Parts: structure tokens; C-alpha cells; sequence
């Protein structure tokens, strides 16, 4: 049936037919005059911001394709998804971290596809979101492996870092700060909406 | 005849790469290739393309 | 003999040996100086706009291939064609809507193949025809089914809306407007001709 | 005695690491905490390093 995806990918385009363990952003829709005007400006500014997210994906793909076809070993977590399948309904779930019993290591591992599938739907209000994915790539570098793999994946992390340094520019920074406060208000109204509905 | 001395011809700006510091790896591989033969001599052509002097920045 | 198609598909290319319940556009050919010059400009601008319709179909297939091979459940109406077969010569026919006695629900249902074989012939003078086709997909989502199916089909409706928003561009919008009226003065003369002949 | 001039102390680029937005969130929490405890003093030691030129 539904996809057995653990990461919080979802937005105005799609990817909302998912279920994970920790927090998930599944949102198309889930006094009164303030609520209805809030909904109106939500629709308008969300359409504009989704256009901005599409533009962000357009300007990110030119490097994302190179960084996806350069290496493949980090495009798959070392731990197979099946070990995390049976905890949906050895490995035990913490707040968000999954802990193994044999060794006791913590892994925030992805498959390097999550950034472009995330911008497929689109909730990258800030190039700080890309900075989070790059830092999390560095986290996958840090969590598992010896010195050689750690340093090579850290070089890749620094490559994504220079890329986001070029993507992040002061005028885009201020526009994205404006939409960042907008979408923090948006996520607050959405969490209270799902709590009240 | 008994100890064939090798050679490595390396230019200036080819080592200086894009990325960030993979120019370091471009010479890490060269230096680890300096220890596959013992009689190994390294040529860096146009070394000012790698290490020029501080001007103002 | 003739195909038992109830949808109004027809254009200069073909598909004009059909009979339906509501209005149907069968168009190859069905004082005097104005009539003959009108036919001359009709032939000329109809050839030009038919080439434009081919171009629209070309830039439309690139997304409809994915949107037609992704799902197959909505490529077939919930009510079989046989119940609508016997009303050509349970279910009653309104102005254009079909009413079912058992429940009383109204369905403007299509099988998602109609838009591409419509552009096969070609009468999409404006992107608003595609807008109406996507809105009919949304109508199919709304009329029949519950929760999950409705929201999934609305997600595809939004995907197709985002596709047409890229297809609809201001230069093509103004050209389309030039042909909309071109085909408007065309449809008025066409009904008056089929009434007088 | 009954009102607190609660003093916040920061260092030179202690907020500012090489990661860009950690400083942003740290400033957000800093000023939110200043808002909560209404009378507050915020000190930026070595502000020539936190705001260099």
C-alpha cells in the first residue's frame, strides 16, 4: 500500500501519501473571519512560495545531478531498510535516532535522493534547508566508517557547502528570511489546525 | 640499468582544481606514486601557478 | 457501425463519424462574396491553427505520457458504458448530466484518454480547454468516491494544474486569445451554417 | 529584590560558527528569552569579532 518512507518529505506538489515514525509534513489542507483571510493569504503566498521553491530546484539541479552521478555508495544507507521496516508497526527507535544493540551507534542516514525528492514537493523556504541536508550528509559521513570514507564524504560535504555558498546570496537571503517568518507562522497555524481538526 | 630512475612531469594549473582542496588529492596521489619506485624525482612545472606570493588578500 | 462515444471530440484531423447525446462538433465542412472570402480565410487560418494544435499536442504529450501511465484506475469511469449504451436510442439523461435513480449522484466522468485523442483531431484553441479538462478530472474526483480516492485524484488534479501553468505562458496566452476569437467567430458561423444547411 | 535585571552574556563570535544558520537560531532564542523576562540586559563581549569589518 503506502510507501514505507521514514523521512519527512511532503509539500504542495505531492509526496503526502507517506507515513513515518517522527514528525511528518503532510499538508494540502490537513474566530472565523481571521481564519478565512488567513486561508486566502495562505493560498496566495503558498502558490508564490511554491514557484520560488521550483526556481530553487531549477538552480540546484545543475549541481545536484553532478553530485548524484559522481558517487553512488552514499546513495544508500549501510543499514538495509528492512531492519527499519518492522518497527513501523536489534534496532530501537529513540526520539528520532535509531539505536542498534550490537554496537550502539547512532545513524541519521539518508540515500542522497531526499533533497531533490523534497524539492519535488517543495518546502525549502531557506537555503538553510539545503544547509541542513548538507550537514546531514556530513552526519552520515561521521556516523559510520573509518578515516578514509569519513574524509572523502567530508570532502563531498564541503563540495555541497561551496555550492550552497554560491546559491545563498544576500538578496535571496532576505527574501527567504521574509518567507521564513511567513512559513514559521504557517507551520504554527498548521500544527494547531491538525490539533484542532 | 640496476635502478631505473623514474620521472613525473606535472604542470602548474592542472593540479589547481575546482572543488575546494582536491588539488591536495591531485598531489597526494602523486606522492604515493613517488613510493612505488624508490628512485623517483618530482617535476612541478610553473610552480607559481600553485604557490604565488601574498599581494593584498 | 459508428462508435458509441458520448464525448464531444471532433476536429479537422478526424473522429467525425460519431454520435453523442449532447452537442457534438463534427467539422470538416459541415450574401455570397462575404461567404466565399469567409471560407477562404477559414481554410487558411484553420490550417495554421491546426498546425498550432499539433504543436500543443507535442508539448502536451511530454507530461501526459507520465500522467497516463502512472495510474490506471481513473482511466475508466466507475459506471460502465453499457448503462449509457441503451439511452442512445436506472439512468436518465438531463441537459448534459446523467442521473442515477438508486442514489441520485451526478457524474461528469471521463476516462483520461479523451484529452489526447481530442488533440489528435485538434480544437484546443486556448489553454483554457486544457484547464477545463483538468477541472473535469477534478469533477471526476469530486463526484464519486470517498476520502482517500478524492484526495489522491485531487493531488493529480493539482499536478496537471501545475503542468498547464507551465504550458500557459503570456505570449502563448495572447496568441491563444487571437485564435480563441478566431475559432469563436468560427463556431458561431459553424452553427449558423449547420442550421441553414 | 522583586524585579530582576537578568544579565545575558555572549562572547566574540561564540554565536557565529562556520555554520550559517546556527547563529540565526541562537539569536532567535536569545531575543525570545529577552522578551520573556521583560527587564533584561544582553552583552556581546568582543563585538568587534562578532561584527567584524
Amino acid at each position: 500500500g503506502p510507501t514505507r518512507r521514514l523521512f519527512p518529505t511532503g509539500g504542495p506538489f505531492g509526496g503526502n501519501d507517506v507515513t513515518t515514525i517522527f514528525g511528518k509534513n503532510t499538508n494540502f489542507y490537513n474566530p472565523l473571519s481571521e481564519k478565512v483571510v488567513l486561508r486566502r493569504k495562505l493560498k496566495s503566498f503558498q502558490h508564490q512560495d511554491m514557484r520560488l521553491k521550483n526556481v530553487l530546484k531549477i538552480k540546484l539541479s545543475g549541481l545536484m545531478d553532478l553530485f548524484k552521478n559522481r558517487y553512488k555508495r552514499f546513495r544508500k544507507p549501510p543499514i538495509d531498510d528492512a531492519f527499519l521496516v518492522h518497527l513501523f508497526e536489534a534496532y530501537i527507535k529513540d526520539e528520532n535516532m535509531i539505536l542498534e544493540v550490537s554496537t550502539g551507534r547512532k545513524f541519521f542516514n539518508m540515500d542522497l535522493d531526499i533533497v531533490e525528492e523534497r524539492l519535488w514537493n517543495g518546502y525549502y523556504s531557506e537555503p538553510k534547508q539545503f544547509l541542513k541536508d548538507i550537514e546531514l550528509i556530513y552526519r552520515d559521513a561521521n556516523t559510520i566508517g573509518d578515516r578514509e570514507r569519513v574524509i572523502k564524504a567530508s570532502e563531498m560535504f564541503a563540495n555541497a557547502q561551496m555550492g550552497i555558498e554560491e546559491i545563498s546570496t544576500p538578496d535571496f537571503i532576505q527574501e527567504c528570511k521574509a518567507t521564513r517568518q511567513r512559513d514559521l507562522e504557517r507551520q504554527e497555524l498548521f500544527l494547531e489546525d491538525e490539533e484542532k481538526r | 640499468d640496476e635502478r631505473k630512475i623514474t620521472f613525473f612531469m606535472r604542470k602548474g594549473a592542472d593540479i589547481l582544481s575546482k572543488w575546494v582542496g582536491e588539488a591536495e588529492r591531485q598531489l597526494r596521489l602523486l606522492f604515493e606514486e613517488a613510493k612505488k619506485h624508490q628512485p623517483s624525482i618530482i617535476f612541478f612545472d610553473e610552480i607559481d601557478g600553485l604557490a604565488p606570493v601574498r599581494s593584498s588578500k
